[PDB]
């Protein structure tokens, strides 16, 4: 019944962290068109943990595990902002 | 010694490719900038979630 609800909860956050790494690497490889496609999914995955609540009875160990995914997502997002600004500057120069 | 008409066609064709290329860059700039602003909001939400996940 609800061992399913714990893994689903875990998977929701792991997906967010996954897509966050995907975005970062796509930016690192200069794949800007794919990045913008992937962005769509990333935002949808954030919406998912807004629509669904942390279930009751998640243990400390699992909360710690998920907190790790949230931190990793923040770290990636921070790195990504720098690469984005750089690209925006690159593009302004090209645009003229 | 190519015809003027022929040179003018090439000129306009290359000019159109430049326009299309610059249009593309502007669209990409706008969307990446939008994305960057959106990361500000998501980071703010994620920071809240981290602290909530850590409580108790």
């Amino acid at each position: 019944g609800s061992m399913t609800s714990t893994v689903e909860f875990i998977n929701r956050w792991q997906r967010i962290a996954l897509l966050s790494q995907s975005l970062l690497e796509l930016a690192q490889r200069g794949e800007w068109d794919l990045l913008l496609q992937q962005e769509v999914s990333y935002l949808q995955s954030i919406e998912t943990v807004m629509e669904k609540q942390t279930p009751p009875g998640i243990t400390r160990s699992i909360q710690d595990m998920v907190a790790g995914y949230i931190k990793q997502t923040l770290d990636n997002e921070q790195l990504l902002k720098g690469l984005l600004q750089q690209r925006l500057d690159e593009l302004s120069s090209l645009i003229g | 010694n190519a015809t003027l008409k022929s040179l003018t066609k090439q000129y306009l064709s290359v000019s159109n490719s430049i326009d299309e290329t610059v249009a593309r860059y502007k669209a990409q700039f706008t969307q990446l900038d939008t994305m960057m602003s959106k990361l500000n909001n998501t980071s703010s939400y994620l920071t809240q979630q981290f602290t909530a996940m850590n409580k108790s």
